[PDB]
């Protein structure tokens, strides 16, 4: 089944990583990347909704949404369906265009914000990957050391894709 | 309009398939909380900041459904901001208490936010608790969360009338430490906010704070591509 | 008979809508030109003065979508109400079909909106006419206009506002449908330069855009000035 | 200027002098009605009016709104009937709520608010009636006259209708003579009307504080006095 | 002249307080055909001269029945007569259904008074322009009410409404001393009514088609006599 | 009664009469002006009072819309007050409650313009008889100044003035404005323009002036969140205004 | 045209129907005064009752709106009583919603916004009254706010209202321990401005104190007048 | 798990007026969430009530009553205690299916000179010389019924309320803390408080 | 005199209860194309197992308003609720705007919601029947 699976995001120096075990579950709205686990119907509905919202944002503001503002947009859009939520675990990752601050966040079904600075995991096998990330992770990884850390952690969580995000470029990679 | 119900029957069918304290003192009130956050047995985030601001001198901390406490706290902070602008007056803590309890009452307890609201206003310092059903009680000291019993034990052992600012901060941080040590849900750092009747509120983030990297090339890259945006 | 938009006159004509049409005769001229390889949009900034922020007064050309832009003549408040309605419609269409809205469907929706305000008595017509430039993979590059009456027409080149008759005569003499975008830019600039009531077509009095290649660009005043001096105005 | 052409053909319009000419015309409607007086005693109040196939025991002009409070109106019959019935509803609801007779000032307030509300919108017209009402009360007895504007005041005596001016003058002379018993006030009301008769009164001593009709022997004695 | 300015609606008074728009609805009764009503103490009788539009047409039904105790007579606007009759009969019914009590005639009249008053004060509608005579018999005995579309109701021993009602009403004013005593002999009260309605006739005479009668009393539910049943009284 | 005819309509000339008459009501209003500096914006106006017994401290013609955005008006004060209330409410509801941050000045101006425009379509209300100068700062658009007219049209300005003095003030600004002003220079030019525009007594109690500038942490009311930003809107006290006038 | 019957703009940019609603406020000849002490606010109104038949007990234009707020109305009594009921309901609703006693200026702001509604809806006439609210606020102390039919309001150090309001205002400008002294001061200045030596029933007086608002009774106005006549 | 006002509350009419007394414990199960809560709620200057049942529904009801009665007072002057009891009755009854509230209303009123109304969970209203309610009242029905007397003095009524509430506190776990009382008389409102060391040694 | 909305369930149901969306061919059944609800499949019988809160949260404000009018009737009499309601209906009936979702600026003042936010404000939340003409026809009752 294509429902569920796992998404993880992780912070480096001047970079972030986001990865999932794969239909697709990582989306991007300009320079802000949203990973969503859960029901694939709800993943698709969230993708359509946040595409709508961020297109209207970009049209009204003449400006691409910043990851912190997109995080607040995701939070408020999830809470709107406080009763009968989407069965999803979204994760946002990105870098602020002005400050270059690498940013990650993750949410519950109703948009509580973790905003943890080190790493965020969601979905199936979350406690296994929490243990992996805690053990493997070290702060201030280089972009390629960050790639190795995220990709190895994901492979040991249980066919994967990795985005390495710089301020000015993004590298997309795949894993068996 | 409002909070949607539009997947209630759907999600039903599919399902068929912390320590916080407030401490009033001789010229103010101290509110403090731990900074652990947990999902199930798992620490989702250490150093989570649990002290919310309703107004410059009205601050809040909550238990129950975190998203609910956040949403209601930011709604009431918006209403308090707008009312202060409308009346050109520094907002009263009794006004926040009133509108917060009337909001929670409107939702008949289905919005599961339990809160301690502390502040100073032109009429003095105030400290209140609010329950998700919309029931309130005033106090001179309060505790909330899974560690509420340990913190209340400390407050009741050491609280006294006419605490000073420093003695009140000490008492509050001792009660949070007792929570951290005795409750599993509490842990990591202690946050404190100090409101004095004549003074700017003094927020004190983390007032108390009680290799395996693999070599490059380890992971089997399958292929590469450039995504541009 | 003219007191309200819901009353036919004895001649069978809706004076209130003819007055909404006449309102545009006082808006600065907008012009649009469709080329073999793109579309040009240009407009006069008739409301101008040295204390106005020309660099941020994007005030007649508005993108509604990727691959679609509008040029506005008439009441800017009504213009931005309709622009935001059209943006919402285009995003609803993309959300529903996962395809970019066809330009004609958007023009039709906006013209039906403008028409309805002519038919209920508590509403006045919108005192605004749009030129629509866009691209879709059904009809390719296509260019439209619509009136306060809520009728619309497809055009290869069109002018709206004060001196529309003169501009359209100059287009009818000079336009040829195998010209390129770089040719259409210069034909637009020539037309506006001969049409404007100003002593000279200074770059601050212009707003300019093109849809070509699919990408759209709204020119900043620097490249507007460069395109002007390249044309020789 | 009494006509106000150009500011009169619609309700709620202020003229340039701030006058609401539709209200002045509704006042002028009252000036056509049956001359009616009320008199306030030391102990109570009394009302009198100047007024063949009609059933005579059913042809009555003074309206008891409640046993507590008596009412008489002049001007448009249907407007008077409507205002009377609205007041009787307000009295009955007050009594149901607070288990006490409606204080005469509270009743007066409610009626003034109801009439005044008809001055706010072009979709309604002012009542074409001026009402005199009053009764014994917890605080004594009160006499009010409610103009079609919704303006009302307490009075020691009031008169409305075509004869209102002479009635006012004689009732003012009466007040100047007594700076009254229910009996004497009844006699003077009969006189003022004579200057068919129907009278009613409300006093603590002589009607137990209820409103009652003055009929039979005392009516004939009042006619003899007149 | 100046009346033309202040007569456009029920919501403008004139500079003289007239409220012309209600006066015009009271004049609308004068366009109606004559009907007479009278009662004794034990019985109440209505008499009506019906009309027809053309010799090829039937006569219009001018009298109605709220229930077995009360009934009604119409003069004036047919649409408003229809409205008010339906209203009076829906009140008679609701009263019976909820309380199982015959609606008092006086109460029914007051209900009509109230309904009629509303249209005199709101802008959008118009006054009902129709007069009604109500008769009934209840615990309080025989009743006759005259309703005017100004929203005025009077209980009377006898009256007439319609174009020449003044003649019949003058006749009744001369003779009320006689008909009110007619107790237990209703035939003489009916014949007195037909006599009263024999005044105010013009170029016409009472006939079994054009004349209609009804009666109610202590021993007699509301019955309508029309056609050959009227020949007993012509 | 289900419909009410449009109160604002086009004249045969194509001009919407009520819009012209609202702009005339604006022209009748007391002078107000605003000036972009490189490092701030000034907005200023006369506190005309109907009596010396009125409390000038209650004649709040300049009002905060957001910590970074402020407004002033000329014309019908009650309309301005209702528009301020609605603009604050919409700044919270539409934007702060969705994105967790205050709107940029451009979008709050657009929201006010939308609110003002719809009074021009309704058949129940007249248009608002005010034009607003809205000055603000945005993290990306920087300092900005917009003039909103009764039509709900708005344009960005370097400097502008509205009301009785509007034309003479705009000429004085056009001769005196330059792209290098500091906020103290803009404040001086504003005060000189208003001195030239005001009628009668010109003092720190007959004027009020607000600025958009750097953050004021002493106006934030709390300490200890170092990323958190003091308000950039600041009304000058009449003491400070008098200390400017002594220059 | 329509600008005469409804509150739309005239070509001058003027709402004639609101200006005419201002002229309605002087259709009664009463004039009134409000002044502030250190810790009290006093409002003086004339009570013109020449009609022998009229009972001056009932003739009051001063309304107690809240425990701590009173207002005097200038203009026709029906609209004054309407405004009174409106303000009173709004003060009670504010207390219910926000948990503290409504400030005088917040009530003034509310009533001014309502008047703006009436100045902007075509089908609602302006109310035709000027409202002067007096209170002792717990933050601002004694304060006076006056509200116009236009929906303008401003705070005042003192006010006058009615046909002669300029004379009183100018007398106050000429001028500029317990509330009884402030009442006597205000009465003395009313006398000096208007030139009428008041009878005990020619006046009505309202006092806002730190704790409550109250109206003087005729025997209290009598003793105030006596205490004036001692000087 | 809503907060319920586990309570012992007791109002007693006496020669000069009425005294309304309460404990000050409130409990969430076995936990005392507040041990010095003030259960006495002023709805008007001389009209006071005590609340039982859920804290949220009773607080909402009492706030709506205080609104209604302030509006009334602004229109008609001071209400009678019977008016207040009527408002309480109407709110408790028309919401009886949704809200669980029981109220003792006590108030002084110069025409009636002090009255007590109890509104049990059903929304009946009963005027009584004294009323007891809450968990702890059950243990003191016999004491109050034996020891109550009509037209007690103030001091005798204070003693009586102290002895009753002290026994309720003794036997009921859900009630305790300090005893709080308001004395309502023509002289004014007087707050009283009695501490455990002042009532346990009885 | 209600706090929580009591009357909150439809007492009677019919295929014709929903007006303005009826089949022109057979004026007894819904128009499932014009409903645009995803077919007939939202059959009216599926109005079952509603969230317990929904039926109270939808009409909470209406209930508060009705209680407020009742209180004004009890204390001030029939004049005050009548005045309030007439004002409110004037505002509602004169504000026609088919393009704006936003609430009227004067409606908020009358409701005393000038300085209040609720989730209905924050979260104000189609191939057929969305057109301006459908709104015109609803509003005029065409």
């Amino acid at each position: 089944s294509i429902n569920g699976g796992i998404v993880v995001a992780m912070t480096g120096k001047d970079c972030v990583a986001i990865a999932c075990d794969l239909f697709e579950k990582i989306f991007h709205y300009g320079h802000v990347f949203l990973g969503i686990t859960g029901l694939a119907t709800d993943v698709t509905t969230l993708n359509e909704m946040f595409r709508y919202k961020t297109n209207l944002y970009k049209l009204k503001e003449e400006r691409a949404i910043e990851p912190e503002t997109f995080t607040q947009l995701v939070s408020s859009s999830l809470y709107e369906r406080r009763f009968g939520p989407y069965f999803v675990g979204p994760v946002v990752a990105g870098i602020n265009s002005k400050s270059g601050k690498p940013f990650i966040a993750g949410f519950d079904l109703i948009g509580c914000i973790d905003e943890a600075k080190d790493f965020i995991v969601s979905g199936t096998a979350s406690d296994q990957l929490f243990g992996m990330c805690e053990s493997l992770y070290e702060p201030n990884l280089e972009p390629e050391d960050l790639f190795e850390t995220i990709s190895q952690a994901l492979l040991n969580a249980a066919g994967a894709v990795v985005y390495i995000i710089k301020k000015d470029e993004v590298v997309k990679r795949y894993l068996k | 309009a409002g909070l949607s119900f539009d997947n209630y029957q759907r999600n039903n069918f599919l399902a068929e398939n912390t320590t916080i304290v407030g401490v009033k003192f001789n010229n103010g009130v101290v509110i403090a909380a731990d900074t652990r956050s947990t999902q199930g047995p798992i620490v989702a985030d250490k150093n989570c900041a649990k002290l919310h601001r309703i107004s410059p001198k009205i601050w809040c901390a909550g238990a129950g459904t975190a998203a609910d406490t956040e949403a209601v706290t930011q709604l009431i902070g918006s209403n308090i901001e707008l009312h202060s602008l409308y009346t050109s007056r520094e907002p009263r803590v009794v006004s926040a208490l009133q509108m917060l309890k009337q909001h929670l009452f409107k939702y008949q307890g289905h919005i599961g936010a339990y809160l301690i609201v502390a502040g100073v206003d032109p009429t003095g310092s105030h400290l209140f608790s609010i329950h998700a059903h919309g029931s309130t009680d005033v106090g001179y000291y309060l505790s909330l969360g899974s560690g509420s019993l340990a913190a209340m034990a400390v407050l009741e052992s050491h609280w006294k009338q006419d605490l000073t600012k420093e003695e009140a901060i000490k008492l509050a941080s001792d009660a949070i430490q007792a929570g951290i040590w005795n409750d599993l849900g509490s842990g990591s750092n202690v946050d404190v906010c100090v409101m004095e009747i004549g003074k700017d509120a003094e927020y004190l983030r983390n007032y108390l704070t009680p290799s395996y990297k693999f070599p490059r090339g380890t992971t089997a890259v399958l292929k590469e591509s450039i995504v541009n945006i | 008979y003219d007191s309200r938009t819901t009353i036919f006159s004895p001649e069978g004509r809706l004076y209130q809508v003819e007055y909404a049409l006449e309102s545009i005769s006082h808006a600065g001229t907008a012009i649009g030109i469709m080329a073999s390889d793109g579309i040009v949009l240009a407009a006069e900034r008739k409301v101008t003065s040295t204390l106005l922020e020309q660099d941020t007064s994007t005030e007649k050309l508005y993108k509604l979508n990727d691959k679609i832009a509008v040029a506005v003549a008439g009441l800017t408040a009504d213009a931005e109400i309709l622009i935001n309605t059209a943006r919402i419609h285009a995003q609803n269409y993309l959300k529903t079909y996962n395809e970019d809205i066809p330009v004609e469907i958007l023009v039709r929706r906006l013209s039906d909106i403008k028409q309805g305000y002519t038919q209920h008595g508590g509403l006045r017509p919108f005192g605004v006419s749009f030129i629509y430039a866009g691209y879709d993979d059904r009809y390719g590059y296509q260019l439209y206009t619509s009136n306060p009456s809520g009728n619309y027409t497809g055009w290869k080149a069109i002018s709206v506002g004060a001196n529309t008759s003169a501009a359209q005569t100059l287009l009818q003499m000079d336009y040829k449908d195998d010209m390129k975008v770089d040719d259409a830019i210069e034909l637009a600039l020539k037309t506006l330069s001969k049409t404007t009531d100003s002593s000279a077509l200074t770059y601050d009095r212009l707003e300019f855009a093109t849809i070509r290649k699919v990408y759209q660009k709204i020119f900043k005043p620097q490249e507007i000035k460069d395109i002007l001096v390249k044309t020789g105005i | 200027t009494s006509i106000g052409t150009g500011y009169d053909l619609s309700n709620s319009v202020f003229s340039p002098d701030g006058r609401n000419f539709q209200v002045e015309y509704a006042v002028k409607a009252v000036e056509n009605g049956t001359t009616s007086i009320g008199i306030k005693c030391n102990d109570g109040v009394v009302f009198a009016v100047e007024k063949k196939l009609l059933v005579p025991q059913k042809n009555v002009k003074i309206q008891v709104v409640d046993r507590h409070i008596g009412c008489v109106y002049s001007g448009l019959i249907p407007d008077g009937r409507h205002l009377v019935n609205r007041g009787r509803e307000e009295a009955a609801s007050f009594k149901k709520l607070y288990k006490t007779p409606i204080p005469i000032p509270a009743f007066a307030d409610r009626l003034g608010q109801y009439v005044q509300a008809h001055t706010l919108y072009n979709s309604v017209r002012p009542f074409g009636v001026s009402t005199i009402f009053g009764g014994v009360d917890k605080n004594g007895a009160h006499l009010y006259m409610l103009e079609p504007s919704g303006s009302y005041w307490g009075y020691k005596g009031a008169a409305t209708g075509k004869g209102r001016q002479s009635a006012k003058a004689e009732l003012e002379k009466l007040v100047d003579h007594h700076p009254l018993s229910a009996r004497e006030a009844v006699k003077q009301a009969a006189k003022i009307i004579y200057l068919e008769l129907e009278i009613s009164w409300c006093s603590l001593s002589e009607t137990n504080g209820l409103h009652k009709f003055v009929k039979g022997d005392l009516l004939q004695e009042a006619i003899d006095f007149a | 002249m100046f009346r033309n300015n202040y007569d456009g609606d029920t919501v403008t008074f004139s500079p003289t307080g007239r409220l012309f728009q209600v006066e015009y609805a009271l004049e609308a009764i004068k366009q109606g055909s004559v009907t007479v009503g009278l009662r004794s103490n034990t019985h109440a009788v209505l008499v009506a001269l019906k009309r027809n539009a053309d010799e090829l047409s039937s006569y219009q039904k001018k009298i109605i029945k709220c229930d077995e105790h009360m009934g009604l007579s119409l003069a004036g606007l047919a649409p408003d007569a229809r409205v008010l009759s339906n209203y009076l009969r829906q009140q008679c019914n609701y009263s019976s259904l909820v309380f199982n009590r015959k609606l008092a005639v006086e109460r029914a009249g007051h209900l009509l008074c109230d309904k009629a008053q509303k249209n005199t004060q709101s802008y959008g509608g118009r006054p009902y322009g129709v007069g009604l005579l109500i008769i009934g018999y209840d615990k309080s005995g025989a009743h006759l009410l005259e309703f005017q579309p100004s929203g005025n109701v009077t209980e009377l021993y006898g009256t007439a409404i319609g174009a020449r009602s003044q003649g019949a009403k003058t006749y009744l004013e001369r003779t009320l001393d006689t008909f009110i005593k007619i107790d237990g002999n209703p035939d003489e009260l009916i014949k007195a009514g037909v006599e009263a309605i024999s005044q105010s006739l013009r170029d016409e005479s009472l006939t079994v088609d054009n004349l209609s009668i009804a009666i109610v009393g202590k021993d007699t539910p509301f019955t309508i006599y029309d056609g050959e049943a009227v020949a007993k009284y012509i | 009664d289900r419909y009410s005819f449009s109160l604002t309509t086009f004249s045969p000339s194509g001009k919407l009469g009520q819009i012209d008459y609202a702009l005339t009501a604006v022209k009748q209003g007391v002078t107000s002006l605003g000036i972009k500096a490189t490092n701030g914006v000034v907005i200023a106006t006369e506190k005309k009072s109907s009596s010396p017994l009125a409390m000038s401290e209650t004649l709040s013609k300049v009002s905060l819309l957001t910590p970074d955005i402020g407004a002033v008006y000329s014309g019908m004060g009650p309309d301005y007050r209702v528009l301020v209330d609605k603009s604050r409410k919409v700044a919270h509801t539409s934007y702060k409650r969705i994105y967790g941050e205050y709107p940029p000045t451009k979008l709050l101006v657009s929201e006010v313009a939308k609110i003002m425009q719809e009074a021009t379509q309704s058949g129940g209300v007249r248009p608002f008889g005010v034009s607003l100068l809205i000055a603000g700062h945005d993290e990306f658009n920087g300092f900005s100044l917009y003039q909103v007219d009764p039509s709900g049209s708005y344009f960005p300005w370097k400097a502008t003035a509205i009301g009785k003095g509007s034309v003479a003030a705009k000429t004085f600004l056009e001769k005196r404005w330059n792209d290098e002003l500091e906020l103290e220079d803009a404040i001086h030019i504003a005060l000189l323009t208003l001195k030239e525009s005001v009628e009668g007594e010109f003092n720190g109690d007959t004027i009020e002036l607000a600025i958009i500038g750097d953050e004021n942490p002493d106006l934030l009311g709390y300490t200890g969140i170092p990323t958190d930003k003091g308000p950039r809107f600041r009304k000058l006290t009449s003491q400070e205004i008098n200390d400017r006038l002594e220059a | 045209g329509y600008d005469r019957h409804i509150t739309i703009f005239s070509p001058e940019g003027r709402l004639y129907q609101v200006e005419y609603a201002f002229k309605a406020t002087n259709q009664t000849n009463i004039n009134s005064l409000a002044v502030r002490g250190k810790d009290c606010t006093v409002v003086i109104s004339q009570k013109k009752v020449p009609d022998k038949l009229l009972d001056p007990t009932t003739v009051s234009y001063i309304f107690c709106i809240s425990r701590t707020i009173g207002m005097v109305v200038n203009g026709p009594i029906p609209d004054a009583r309407n405004a009174a009921l409106r303000a009173k309901a709004e003060a009670a609703e504010f207390r219910y919603k926000y948990g503290y006693d409504m400030p005088c200026d917040v009530l003034a702001k509310r009533m001014a916004n309502l008047s703006q509604i009436y100045t902007q809806r075509a089908y609602m006439r302006p109310l035709g009254v000027i409202l002067t609210f007096v209170s002792v606020d717990e933050e601002l102390g004694p304060s006076i706010y006056k509200t116009d039919p236009a929906g303008y309001y401003v705070g005042y150090k003192a006010t006058a209202t009615g046909p002669k309001q300029q004379e009183i205002t100018t007398n106050l400008e000429n001028h500029f321990e317990s509330w009884e002294k402030v009442v006597e001061f205000a009465i003395t200045h009313m006398i000096d401005a208007l030139g009428t030596e008041f009878s005990k029933n020619d006046l009505e007086v309202g006092v806002a104190t730190k704790d409550k608002f109250f109206t003087l009774s005729a025997e209290n106005i009598e003793e105030r007048l006596v205490a004036i006549a001692e000087q | 798990g809503e907060v319920s006002l586990g309570t012992s509350i007791m109002a007693v009419t006496f020669k000069d007026g009425v005294i309304l007394g309460a404990d000050s414990r409130t409990t969430t199960g076995a936990y005392i969430a507040n041990r010095v809560t003030d259960k006495l709620t002023r709805v008007h200057d001389k009209i006071w009530c005590c609340r039982s049942g859920s804290a949220a529904d009773t607080q909402a009801i009492a706030d709506i009553v205080q609104y209604h009665l302030e509006l009334y007072t602004s229109q008609y002057g001071t209400p009678s205690t019977e008016t207040a009891a009527s408002v309480f009755k109407e709110l408790c009854y028309e919401n009886k299916d949704n809200l669980t509230a029981g109220i003792i209303v006590a108030g002084y009123d110069d025409k009636n000179k002090g009255e007590v109304y109890t509104i049990p969970l059903g929304g009946s209203v009963h005027k009584l010389p004294y009323a007891i309610a809450g968990s702890g009242s059950t243990f003191i029905y016999g004491y109050c019924d034996k020891n109550f007397r009509e037209n007690m003095s103030k001091e005798e009524t204070v003693d009586f309320i102290k002895h009753s509430l002290s026994q309720a506190i003794k036997w009921d776990g859900s009630s305790g803390g300090v005893i709080r009382m308001v004395v309502l008389t023509a002289a004014g409102v007087e707050r009283l408080i009695f501490y455990p060391d002042e009532y346990e040694q009885l | 005199m209600n706090i929580v909305p009591q009357d909150t369930f439809k007492s009677q149901v019919s295929t014709d209860q929903d007006k303005s969306v009826l089949s022109s061919a057979v004026p007894s059944l819904p128009d499932t194309l014009r409903q645009q609800e995803g077919g007939a499949v939202p059959l009216s019988t599926q109005l079952n197992d509603r969230h317990p809160l929904e039926s109270t949260l939808k009409n909470w404000e209406t209930t508060q308003r009705q209680r407020q009018m009742e209180q004004y009737r009890q204390i001030f009499g029939i004049a005050e609720p009548m005045k309030r309601t007439m004002e409110m209906e004037i505002v509602n009936r004169t504000d026609f705007n088919p393009l704006s979702t936003n609430g009227s600026i004067h409606r908020d003042i009358l409701l005393n919601k000038e300085c209040s936010i609720d989730w209905e404000d924050v979260y104000p939340g189609t191939m057929v029947g969305d057109d301006v003409h459908s709104k015109i026809e609803k509003q005029l009752g065409i």
